[PDB]
Formats: structure tokens, C-alpha cells, sequence
């Protein structure tokens, strides 16, 4: 029963991080685009 | 009390075996970059 | 806090060798003493070792005594017989009632824990699958962050 | 079927009512006047709250080999020193489970302390391989 | 959820080329071949409260602004209409083409610009306060399906010379083709993030395509299969989910396709529908699909 709910613990709370963790993740690879982007302006 | 504990002792034992794994894979990659 | 059993599939005593350096650092009355002090001393209280084996040539009332202890054995040994033929049996009945509750307590709590663990198991697939779209999305970016720049 | 105090298999059970839970009477009896309450769920419970189920006389057949002598010497005899010798080992087997949970919980928290401070090594390795 | 799930939805009276859903997911509008507009509710009861005239042609491809605000019909008629979400009124009529507009896509988050193809060869610009073509490519075929990228600077269109292209609006140069197609492209659709597009091609194989600054070079990410084109020769358009997660396309063997586009398995392949399918559609905040066949009907699916 106990262990369930420790079960349940471990659930949320890994992925939220993970979540958030992937978030970041997702600007690096927003931004590094732009800066290839404006190689063909400087063109 | 002992049972939840030696349960959650060991299965807070398989977070570490996983983080260690990780932690290592970060070493070699970073230096290796 | 958190380390998932069912998803991880892929330590214990290298675990317990971490968490155990981390352990490093961190009513009755005169009935009782007379049964504390059996248990203690490991010697039970002597009983009447006398009617066993007596001697013929006091005696007089041990022959008495002898006499209607027998009585009292045949009367009840006669009533145990048909007293013990009639039970002799029926109390056989209700250990076997007695015996079959139990088990099927040990089935009631077979079946909740058996769903509880099913559960716990279905839950994790859920977020380990969440990690692992996670770890994709992490190396992506890793790669990513670096060509970015290699460009630059 | 039996006792919920004793492990008996009691000749005169007794169903209290805040609980359900069958008792032998003279077991429950004495709880009561001890402290009024009951003593699986330490709920109020008076003597009067009880209720007797029927038993018809509960099977105990007299052995065979049944006197006024075996039964005043050696019957007698056996009943208080298995009364004696399961208490006291009864009593011994408490501590022992007392002092396991304590240093159960001691192991426990050192692990706890690692995980912790593995979570920010971890991530920060991670981290850095990501910059 | 809505209703009960299934919401069949009729009053169409010939073939049914697309469908969209508002913005906020309260409203939906349909059109085709009955030179009609209807707007109807997604909740309630479903309803029709405004019809749309003002077209003398079969309405190719619908769209909408980020708003829910204006609302962009391509017909084949030459010409494109631009109206308002409420209201019903034509506000903005523009006629460049010199032959039947395929499809037509709004440049969102940017200033107001739509960038149409037509039969003639032309890739065209317009901005709506102008009443004049912005910027004019003949590329030298018949173009079927156009869209933009999130930054307004790329025309990416589809033809019927088996090759995406992709135009840049300040080099007015073609940048970029994409080869892996065996026949003619009928259908693009950007995503929400902007990093993959998705298309269908009459060689039966549905393409993802990632356009990004930095490429692997040959951009041939994910693959899907099942689709039926067949000779009635339709122009099949494929439609994103919200969250990026499924894919949906339309078929012309009367099925609805969805795939999960991690795995790039086939999650549904609901039936329903007599006719061939023209556009399959994810409603922006619940899985609710709006499917619009040549059957001259529409269906909800509740997931």
C-alpha cells in the first residue's frame, strides 16, 4: 500500500525535471539557428 | 518500518547505480570533446 | 527518493555499500517474576514424581489414594471412551472450518497486493518512456548547440 | 476461529462492537479494566459494549489417559511453563524488532544523503556537456 | 469533449476540398466544390450560422490567420478572398493569376503576406493593403501546394515536377530542392514549430522533411506508408497536431489516416466515409478530428 504510494512519489516529479530540463534544451537549439540563418542575409 | 525501509533502501540504491552511469557518461564526453 | 523498479530493467550491493558509509557518519503481578526467572535460569519447577513408582511393605493412605485415583480414571476413562467416541471426531470438524478461513484471508491478500504491484509496474513504462524522449531531446540539443557554432 | 490477543482458540468468544474482532472473554475482560479501550484500533470500548457469540462448548476431548494425578502434575505443569516460555521469548522478540526499525531507518538516511548529492553531481555533468 | 463523439456533419452539396479549425477551437470552417463557405459551431449541436458566397470557382485550399480573425480562400477562379471570422463580409479580393490558384498560406507572426501557385508556373507574394503581386516566380510547372516558414523569408512549394522547392524572398533565387518524391507533390503543411514539414506526393509515400539553418543534407527524416492515390487525381493535403505528435493525411481509398510520428506508426485508420478523402484536421487544444471527403459530408472523431 505504502509502497504504492512511494511508487507514485517517484512518478511525479522525474518527469516535470526532465520536462523542464528538456525546455532548455529546445532554446539552445532555437537560437543556434538563427545565427546559421543570418549566414544568407550577410550573402 | 523495516520492510518499507529495506524496500525504499534498495530501490533509493538503484537511483544512485542509474546516476553514476550517467554522471560518467558526461565526464567522457565533455573531455573527450 | 525516487528510483523506478519495474522500468528499470537494466548495483544493489554496491548501493547498500554507499548508504551504509552514509550510516557510518550519521504489567503483571509475582506471576511475572517467577516466570522471568524460569525463562531466565532455563529450569522448570518440579512436579510430584511419587505416584509412579511407590513401594509395597503412610502406605495406608497412599493405597487409599491409589484407589480412588484409579476410580476416578476408569469413571472418566469410560466417559472419554464414549464421551471421547462421540467427540472423537466432531472437534476434527471444526479445525478443518478453523483451517479454511485462513486461507482464504492469504487469497484476499494475495489479490490486493498482486493488483497493487501490477499497477506500480504500468506506471512506470509511463515515465520511462518520458525520460527517455527526454534524453533524445537532450543529445539533439548537445549536437546542435555545437554545429551552431562550428559554423559561426 | 481464534484470539486476537492470546492465539488461543477460544472457548467463550466475544465480539466487541467498535471492532470487529473475535476475543476470548476473559482475555478482552482483562484489557478492559486494565484501560478502557480496545486493543487493536484503541477505540473507547466498555465491558458492557461486548457481545457474546454462541460457541455450543468448543471441542476439547479428555485424553485417554485421563486421572486426577496427570492432570493436577503433568498437564497442569506443561500449561505454565508454556505459558512462561512463550512470554519471555515474547518479550525478547519485541527489542529485536524495536532495534531493527531504528537502525534500519539509521542505514536509510545515509543513502538518502548520496542520492542527494549524486542528483546535483549528475545533472551539472550533464550540464556541462550541453554547454 | 463535445457531444457524442462522431458529430457526422452534412449540408454540402459536392466534393469537399478542405476544412479548418479556429484558432481557439470553437468554430470550424468547410469548403469545396459548392463554391460555398460554411462556418459551424465545434460545440453545442454543431450548427451552421453563416454562409459564405463570393466566389465563382471550386474553393481549393482554406486557411486562417494565428487569431481567428481572417479568413483566406484560394479558388479557381484566379483570384483569392480575404473576410473576416465574424461578420461575413468580403474585404479583400485579389486577382493576379492567370490560371486556376492551387493552394494559397498566410506568412503568420510576420506582417500580412499570402503567397499563392497556380497552373501557369507562378509562385506569387501578395500583401493585403497593396492590391498588387509583391513578388512574381515562375518556376516553368503547374504548382499544387505553397506554405511559408515561421520566419516569412522562404516560399516552400510543391509541384508537379517531383521536386520541393524552396524560395528565398530576399536572393529571389531558388535555394533549395529536395529529390525523393517518384511523383507529383499535392499537399505541404508546416509545423507549429517550424523545424519539420510534411507532404504528400501522388507516388503514395508521405514525406518529412526538416527545414532548418544547419541540414544533414539529404533531409529524408521519416517515411510513411498506406496512403492510396488513384486516378481521380485529387489534391491531397496532410494537416499536423498541436502538439506535433500526430500526423494526419488524406486518402483516396475512403480511409483516414493518422500515424504517430515518433514511431511512424499508423495510430488510427478510421472509416466512414463513401467518397475519397480530401483533408483531415486536428482541432487546436482537444484530439478532435474534423475529416472532409468527396462524400459532401463531414465527421468529428472524439480521441
Amino acid at each position: 500500500e505504502e509502497l504504492k504510494k512511494h511508487e507514485d512519489s517517484a512518478i511525479p516529479r522525474r518527469l516535470e525535471c526532465l520536462k523542464e530540463d528538456v525546455q532548455r534544451q529546445q532554446e539552445r537549439e532555437k537560437e543556434l539557428q538563427h545565427r546559421y540563418a543570418d549566414l544568407l542575409l550577410e550573402k | 518500518e523495516l520492510s518499507h525501509a529495506l524496500y525504499q533502501h534498495d530501490a533509493a540504491c538503484r537511483v544512485i547505480a542509474r546516476l553514476t552511469k550517467e554522471v560518467t557518461a558526461a565526464r567522457e564526453a565533455l573531455a573527450t570533446l | 527518493v525516487d528510483a523506478l523498479p519495474y522500468f528499470d530493467q537494466g548495483v544493489r550491493e554496491a548501493a547498500a555499500a554507499l548508504v551504509e558509509e552514509e550510516t557510518r557518519r550519521y504489567t503483571d503481578i509475582m506471576r511475572n517474576e517467577f516466570e522471568r526467572l524460569a525463562a531466565r535460569q532455563p529450569i522448570e519447577l518440579l512436579s510430584m514424581k511419587r505416584y509412579e513408582l511407590p513401594a509395597p511393605s503412610e502406605c495406608v493412605n497412599n493405597s487409599m489414594a491409589q484407589l480412588e485415583h484409579q476410580a476416578v480414571r476408569i469413571e472418566n476413562l469410560e466417559l472419554m471412551s464414549q464421551h471421547g467416541c462421540n467427540a472423537w471426531k466432531v472437534y476434527n470438524e471444526n479445525l478443518v472450518h478453523m483451517i479454511e478461513h485462513a486461507q482464504k484471508e492469504l487469497q484476499k491478500l494475495r489479490k490486493h497486493i498482486q493488483d497493487l504491484n501490477w499497477q506500480r509496474k504500468n506506471m512506470q513504462l509511463t515515465a520511462g518512456s518520458k525520460l527517455r524522449e527526454m534524453e533524445s531531446n537532450w543529445v539533439s540539443l548537445v549536437s546542435k548547440n555545437y554545429e551552431i557554432e562550428r559554423t559561426i | 476461529l481464534i484470539c486476537s490477543i492470546s492465539n488461543e482458540v477460544p472457548e467463550h468468544p466475544c465480539v466487541s462492537p467498535v471492532s470487529n474482532h473475535v476475543y476470548e472473554r476473559r482475555l478482552i475482560e482483562k484489557y478492559i479494566a486494565e484501560n478502557g479501550t480496545d486493543p487493536i484500533n484503541n477505540q473507547p470500548l466498555s465491558e458492557e459494549q461486548l457481545i457474546d457469540i454462541k460457541v455450543a462448548h468448543p471441542i476439547r476431548p479428555k485424553p485417554p489417559s485421563a486421572t486426577s494425578i496427570p492432570a493436577i502434575l503433568k498437564a497442569l505443569q506443561d500449561e505454565w511453563d508454556a505459558v512462561m516460555l512463550h512470554s519471555f521469548t515474547l518479550r525478547q522478540q519485541l527489542q529485536t524488532t524495536r532495534q531493527e526499525l531504528s537502525h534500519a531507518l539509521y542505514q536509510h538516511d545515509a543513502a538518502c544523503r548520496v542520492i542527494a548529492r549524486l542528483t546535483k553531481e549528475v545533472t551539472a555533468a550533464r550540464e556541462a556537456l550541453a554547454t | 469533449s463535445l457531444q457524442a463523439p462522431i458529430m457526422l456533419l452534412s449540408g454540402h452539396e459536392g466534393e469537399v476540398y478542405c476544412c479548418k479549425f479556429h484558432p481557439n477551437g470553437s468554430t470550424l470552417a468547410s469548403a469545396g466544390f459548392d463554391r460555398l463557405i460554411l462556418l459551424w459551431n465545434v460545440y453545442g449541436d454543431c450548427d451552421n450560422y453563416a454562409t459564405l458566397k463570393g466566389h465563382s470557382g471550386a474553393v481549393m485550399e482554406l486557411h486562417y490567420n494565428t487569431d481567428g480573425s481572417m479568413l483566406f480562400s484560394a479558388s479557381t477562379d484566379k483570384t483569392v478572398a480575404v473576410w473576416d471570422s465574424e461578420t461575413g463580409e468580403r474585404v479583400k479580393r485579389l486577382k493576379g493569376h492567370t490560371s486556376f490558384v492551387n493552394s494559397c498560406y498566410p506568412a503568420r507572426r510576420g506582417p500580412q503576406l499570402v503567397c499563392t501557385g497556380s497552373d501557369d508556373g507562378t509562385v506569387k507574394l501578395w500583401d493585403i493593403r497593396k492590391k498588387a503581386a509583391i513578388q512574381t516566380f515562375q518556376n516553368t510547372y503547374q504548382v499544387l501546394a505553397v506554405t511559408f516558414n515561421d520566419t516569412s523569408d522562404q516560399i516552400i512549394s510543391g509541384g508537379i515536377d517531383n521536386d520541393i522547392k524552396v524560395w528565398d524572398l530576399r536572393q529571389n533565387k531558388l535555394t533549395y530542392t529536395m529529390r525523393g518524391h517518384a511523383d507529383s507533390v499535392t499537399g505541404l503543411s508546416l509545423s507549429s514549430e517550424g523545424s519539420y514539414l510534411l507532404s504528400n506526393a501522388m507516388d503514395n509515400t508521405v514525406r518529412v522533411w526538416d527545414v532548418r539553418p544547419f541540414a544533414p543534407k539529404e533531409r529524408c527524416v521519416k517515411i510513411f506508408q498506406g496512403n492510396v492515390h488513384n486516378f481521380e487525381k485529387n489534391l491531397l493535403r496532410c494537416s499536423w497536431s498541436p502538439d506535433g505528435s500526430k500526423i494526419a493525411a488524406g486518402s483516396a481509398d475512403r480511409f483516414v489516416y493518422v500515424w504517430d510520428t515518433t514511431s511512424r506508426r499508423i495510430l488510427y485508420k478510421l472509416p466512414g466515409h463513401a467518397g475519397s478523402i480530401n483533408e483531415v484536421a486536428f482541432h487546436p487544444d482537444e484530439p478532435i478530428i474534423i475529416s472532409a471527403s468527396s462524400d459532401k459530408r463531414l465527421y468529428m472523431g472524439e480521441i
